């Protein structure tokens, strides 16, 4: 009945840290799918087990809007069964990754000349995340056996950097705002139709 | 957790780390080399500051993983390259006492003047004022004044600040394990554990020499001829016999012999290929100097310049208020972003630059995907070599034809192509002998084979014996000959200009052999050859990753540096010099002296 939030995710004036991704549940609404185009430089929209040709004749139960900004190289990690920092630390699709990613440059915003460090993502973990994980967690990275004792030192790293963007950076490092939609299919009514 | 995965995610902190901080002291250089203001200065030293304390920070961080313990050959070259970075080898005292006197003799040659003898009130630095008496001035007196008294008041200065530099270098060089400072800078050719293409210290000397012997036939036959050419204006100055004069060369050094070319041209009758005022003719700007230049690398297949270059670089003099440093320089400032800055003029010389410094960008464009400390050549001349091969096939009369600058009506007859040669010989070839021997040189000075009192004795033994040039003036020991040039006196390995010249031909050699060219080397455009850029980009990409060894087989098909591809583009000129040299000596003697 009510129009779908896909504005509030898209036009966020500041996106998530891809770390630290924001998920939006998309639920009880018309979701129009031929508004998601910002006019932006490098606009990228690829689906995956649905259709972006008329996405808009379709029922989903859920629909998981997740947002973080990444650099012009990464994009390529928001993918399934894709490997990199961002996809093993920050932001893992599944191999049956039913959705679409949707990503754009966004340097106009996210870059500064001093450097924009609000976003970040993590470059150290234990091990990769499992899809759709998140990990905010601030906790001092251990690389050698001796102890980190919660602060940054020799093989003791804060597993998060920051990309530091700069208008001048070139196209594969300049921010580029993500969101992925993520469609779920349960034995619920399914309350996100909408042409 | 072994130690190669503690180097492995050190290396990857400092990767992003130094990226971040390399950038901002690239920008920071470049806003100060495009607009030099006070503060544009300060910001770069502080972002200067901030990345070197960065690096002397990793790089004793780095040292805490000691090296025989990684396996992987990659990881070891970056955790060696940031250990071999590493400052804190020679006691604070003596690294301050270094630092010290390498900015003292910085500055000396920076800052050196000499002033009229007759009238003492006018001073001449040595850019422009020396540097336009010895590249411009056929006068002997003026050529001789200027010259010695660069060396008798800015290189007697160095000498005592260069006994020292010697010294703590060498100090530095065997608390890193390396017998001298000479051997310290032929590491930058080592390769180990990767076999069938290891290549030693010491084997670099070896192969220079080896390869230089195969040079001489070549130079003498030049060092003749233009010994016969000057002899003709300067009867009463040169023996037939004899080594060329120094102040005599073109320069403050003979590094080059390019501005003897109005002396000794072969047919000064026919006019030399001068596309400049073919492109103000077609109202050619910097903008379409650099399009013409990216065209040419994406008929090679490489890459066009990306959206940040054509934005961010400086193509022209900003004139006006705003002052820049005009030193054509290809800028890898890391994430992405590649500029170039180049006050660039509507003129065949910057026409050529422009292909040669967008050769730089395309090598850093290529290897921008490797590790941040893999980012470079494959060696000391790899980056330079890519820059000249450019020039050699955008000045081709092939390449000028095909692009507007020289009208079809236009042939080259033989005698217009030993003009050319010669005049590449002047610059290309008498270099050589002259980078070998200052090398030689300071390799010798660095081992301890000459003592401080006899070095500008063997300076001068070997400038006659090696370049066939003699000091117009008696030196002694209080002088620095050697330091009276910016690479000894600015602590610069020299070796890299001798084997870029190999490699440049080599390089150009195997691409023309790419591309198909028929007919000599000297004439060949590799243009419109994807072939060509394609076996180019397989060592460009490679960077530092690869030993240099294979970067050069990936290109010719040969392990080592061959001097072969160079005499194959000077074999027109170098049989037109043994005809022209059939009733003229060929060699020198080394007794012979202006001064009697
Ligand atoms: C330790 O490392 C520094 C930094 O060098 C930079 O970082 C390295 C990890 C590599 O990636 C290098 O490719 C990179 O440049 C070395 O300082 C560098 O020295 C060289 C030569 O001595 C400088 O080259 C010249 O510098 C002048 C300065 O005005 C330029 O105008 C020239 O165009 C030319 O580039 C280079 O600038 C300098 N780096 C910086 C940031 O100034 C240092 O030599 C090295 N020390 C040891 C012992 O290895
Ligand atoms: C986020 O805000 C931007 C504004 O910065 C919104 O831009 C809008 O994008 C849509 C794309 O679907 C545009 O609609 C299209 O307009 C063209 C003509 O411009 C028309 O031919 C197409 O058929 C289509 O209707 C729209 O004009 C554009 N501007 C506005 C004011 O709506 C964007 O919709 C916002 N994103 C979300 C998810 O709400
Ligand atoms: C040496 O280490 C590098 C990495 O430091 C190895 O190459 C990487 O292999 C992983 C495994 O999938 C990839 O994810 C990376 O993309 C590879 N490249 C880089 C730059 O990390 C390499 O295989 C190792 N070689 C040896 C002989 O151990
Ligand atoms: C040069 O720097 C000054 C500050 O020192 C600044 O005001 C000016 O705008 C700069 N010029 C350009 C062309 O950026
Ligand atoms: C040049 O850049 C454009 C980007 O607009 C790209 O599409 C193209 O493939 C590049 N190369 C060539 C040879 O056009
Ligand atoms: C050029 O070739 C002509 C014959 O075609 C010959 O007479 C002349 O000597 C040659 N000149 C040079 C410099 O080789
Ligand atoms: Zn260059």
């Amino acid at each position: 009945t009510n129009l779908c939030p896909f504005d509030e995710v898209f036009n966020a004036t500041r996106f998530a840290s891809v770390y630290a991704w924001n998920r939006k549940r998309i639920s009880n609404c018309v979701a129009d799918y031929s508004v998601l185009y910002n006019f932006a430089p490098f606009f990228t929209f690829k689906c995956y087990g649905v259709s972006p040709t008329k996405l808009n004749d379709l029922c989903f139960t859920n629909v998981y809007a997740d947002s973080f900004v990444i650099r012009g190289n990464e994009v390529r990690q928001i993918a399934p069964g894709q490997t990199g920092n961002i996809a093993d630390y920050n932001y893992k699709l599944p191999d049956d990754f039913t959705g679409c990613v949707i990503a754009w440059n966004s340097n106009k915003l996210d870059s500064k000349v001093s450097g924009n460090y609000n976003y970040l993502y993590r470059l150290f973990r234990k091990s990769n995340l499992k899809p759709f994980e998140r990990d905010i967690s601030t906790e001092i990275y251990q690389a050698g056996n001796k102890p980190c004792n919660g602060v940054a030192g020799f093989n003791c790293y804060f597993p998060l950097r920051s990309y530091g963007f700069r208008p001048t950076y070139g196209v594969g490092h300049q921010p580029y705002r993500v969101v992925v939609l993520s469609f779920e299919l349960l034995h619920a009514p399914a309350t996100v139709c909408g042409p | 957790s072994t130690i190669e995965e503690q180097a492995k995610t050190f290396l990857d902190k400092f990767n992003h780390e130094a990226e971040d901080l390399f950038y901002q002291s690239s920008l920071a250089s470049w806003n100060y080399n495009t607009n030099i203001t006070e503060e544009n200065v300060q910001n770069m030293n502080n972002a200067g500051d901030k990345w070197s304390a960065f690096l002397k920070e990793q790089s004793t961080l780095a040292q805490m993983y000691p090296l025989q313990e990684i396996q992987n050959l990659t990881v070891k070259l970056q955790l060696q390259a940031l250990q071999q970075n590493g400052s804190s080898v020679l006691s604070e005292d003596k690294s301050k006492r270094l630092n010290t006197i390498l900015n003292t003799m910085s500055t000396i040659y920076s800052t050196g003047k000499v002033c009229n003898p007759d009238n003492p009130q006018e001073c001449l630095l040595l850019e422009p004022g020396l540097n336009e008496i010895m590249a411009n001035s056929l006068d002997y007196n003026e050529r001789l004044w200027a010259w010695e008294s660069w060396r008798s008041e800015v290189g007697k200065q160095l000498r005592p600040l260069y006994e020292e530099y010697v010294v703590l270098k060498n100090e530095m060089a065997r608390a890193n394990h390396y017998e001298d400072y000479g051997d310290y800078w032929r590491g930058d050719y080592e390769v180990n554990g990767v076999d069938g293409y290891d290549y030693s210290r010491g084997q670099l000397i070896e192969d220079v020499e080896h390869t230089f012997e195969e040079i001489k036939p070549l130079y003498e036959h030049l060092h003749a001829y233009v010994r016969a050419k000057l002899m003709n204006a300067y009867p009463s100055y040169i023996s037939p016999i004899g080594c060329l004069p120094a102040h005599l060369l073109g320069d403050m050094w003979g590094r080059f012999w390019t501005n003897l070319y109005s002396l000794t041209v072969p047919f000064g009758q026919k006019p030399n290929i001068d596309v400049t005022d073919a492109m103000v003719d077609q109202a050619w700007d910097a903008q379409r100097i650099f399009k013409e230049a990216e065209k040419f690398f994406v008929s090679v297949g490489l890459p066009n310049m990306t959206q940040g270059f054509w934005e961010n670089s400086m193509l022209t003099d900003p004139g006006n208020v705003q002052k820049a440093v005009c030193h054509p320089t290809a800028w890898d400032l890391g994430k992405g972003d590649f500029r170039i800055l180049m006050c660039t003029k509507v003129t065949m010389d910057d026409f050529l630059t422009a292909h040669h410094e967008m050769g730089h960008i395309q090598y850093d464009m290529a290897y921008a995907a490797q590790p941040f400390l893999l980012r470079n050549g494959a060696n000391e001349g790899f980056h330079e070599a890519v820059g000249e091969i450019m020039s050699l096939s955008a000045a081709t009369p092939k390449h000028l034809k095909s692009i507007g600058l020289l009208s079809p009506d236009f042939q080259e007859d033989n005698e217009t192509e030993i003009n050319f040669l010669l005049k590449q010989a002047l610059t290309i070839v008498g270099t050589l002998p002259f980078t070998y021997m200052l090398e030689k040189w300071r390799w010798m000075v660095f081992k301890g084979e000459i003592p401080k009192d006899q070095w500008m004795k063997k300076w001068w033994e070997m400038k006659r014996e090696i370049v066939g040039v003699v000091e117009p003036v008696p030196h002694d020991e209080t002088y620095c000959d050697p330091a009276s040039l910016f690479h000894v006196s600015n602590d610069y390995s020299f070796i890299r200009y001798y084997t870029r010249t190999l490699y440049q031909f080599q390089f150009q050699e195997a691409l023309c052999q790419a591309a198909k060219h028929e007919g000599p080397l000297h004439k060949c455009d590799i243009s419109n050859s994807t072939e060509a850029g394609q076996k180019l980009f397989n060592m460009l990409r490679l960077g530092k990753s690869e030993p240099w060894t294979l970067a050069l087989e990936n290109v010719v098909g040969a392990k080592n540096m061959n001097v072969r591809p160079l005499l194959n583009y000077f074999e027109p000129l170098f049989t037109w010099l043994k005809d022209q040299n059939k009733n003229s000596f060929v060699g020198w003697s080394t007794d012979w002296s202006p001064y009697a």
